[PDB]
């Protein structure tokens, strides 16, 4: 047989950068989140896979701010996936 | 180019942890005296559930967890067969500081002693399947500064 | 004008997930550098973004092994980009 | 989808450091006593200046640096102006550890000390730009271990 990595086919969706805030819209849910899931909804049918659709949440959530402190929220994907990585709807 | 194969029915389990009531991070922990109740995380919840079941993953909800509860969850699904499923999701809904998350108690659960479950070795049903872990919570206190960009 | 994150736009590329080592053949070079610019060198050509060709790189590097110790090394990337990279040859 | 601008020439530069020499830090630093110089590693330095000078960068390599001169190397590319350029890209061929990558003389540098440089307030003339940093390094001293899969 074959062997890989024991941590191999990881993805660690982060909603922010180490040290920093994320935020919540206590009408609505939270800036990562539901970006997150407006994408997977928008992009999966299309085949996109989960790379490409994290780096349209980091876009959607970098163009957001916090009025309040002129504060900003950056996610950050880290994985360790060998293969692309799509969800299909059949 | 290569893909994972997901075709299964249901693809896998999707966990949500979802933190709400911090009352005992308030009451037990010093610092975190003034840490708020997360209001609004049910609409996060929802929408991870209606996303994923339509991308045919078996949706398991928990309610306002304690660091141990959620340890208690992740080892049940460690444990689990998971030889008919071609993926595993795990979400975390929840306050958080530099490379953790809080139960509603307050504690801290580092978030690789979390993803670290689930590695080929122990957890050898999902070896060469995807596991990927959403973290929705702080990672520290400070702001994200602003830089001047041209539009797109 | 338009606001995006100080830390947006980040790739971070890493021979090896934290704890680990990574290995280097002496005749040959590493087995991280030598799989990445022959990815690079093959998909740029047709394309293909960087995450993809670093989804290649965990493939081919995961397929290798110490023989000495039955060692693996697992790559790991990382990344805050809000846009696709490619590096174009025209 | 959306993708960078990438069209200007050179796209930007491509430092390489490239650490073959560690005779200070076994002479200097105690547990590194038996680190051992990193043979072939001009094959790396020679592979990433081929491929991107094919790519249109314009590489800059840097050969056997201490902590101090990689600092100096990268204030001097924090201070650069890169109105002109699409792209910045850092190489660091290197012996390291745990978040750190070691100086010929056997000191550390916290990768994220490295990188921070580059930030858009710390660096404007590259913000919205694409910071490629490839970090060839051990990261500890820890064998990672093989699971079995089925060939593809």
């Amino acid at each position: 047989t074959r062997y890989i990595p024991d941590e191999a086919d990881f993805l660690l969706g982060m909603a922010t950068v180490n040290n920093c805030v994320s935020y919540r819209n206590p009408a609505e849910g939270t800036w990562y989140i539901q970006s997150l899931c407006q994408s997977l909804r928008e992009r999966c049918p299309r085949g996109d896979d989960i790379l490409t659709i994290l780096t349209e949440v980091n876009y959607e959530v970098s163009n957001k701010d916090d009025k309040k402190n002129m504060g900003k929220q950056m996610p950050q994907p880290t994985f360790t996936l060998r293969k692309k990585l799509v969800f299909p709807s059949d | 180019d290569k893909v994972y194969q997901m075709k299964s029915k249901p693809r896998g389990y999707c966990l949500i942890i979802n933190n709400h009531n911090f009352a005992k991070a308030r009451e037990k922990v010093p610092k975190l005296h003034s840490i708020r109740d997360r209001n609004g995380t049910h609409l996060d919840a929802g929408a991870l559930t209606t996303t994923f079941e339509e991308l045919h993953f078996e949706i398991k909800p928990h309610d306002d967890c304690t660091v141990e509860q959620i340890y208690e969850i992740l080892k049940i699904y460690q444990l689990m067969d998971h030889s008919n499923m071609d993926c595993f999701i795990c979400c975390i809904l929840s306050h958080g500081d530099k490379g953790i998350i809080y139960g509603t108690d307050g504690q801290e659960a580092p978030i690789y002693e979390l993803t670290s479950q689930f590695t080929g070795l122990k957890c050898p049903s999902l070896a060469g399947k995807p596991k990927v872990f959403f973290i929705q919570a702080c990672q520290g206190d400070n702001y994200q500064k602003g830089i001047p960009v041209e539009t797109d």
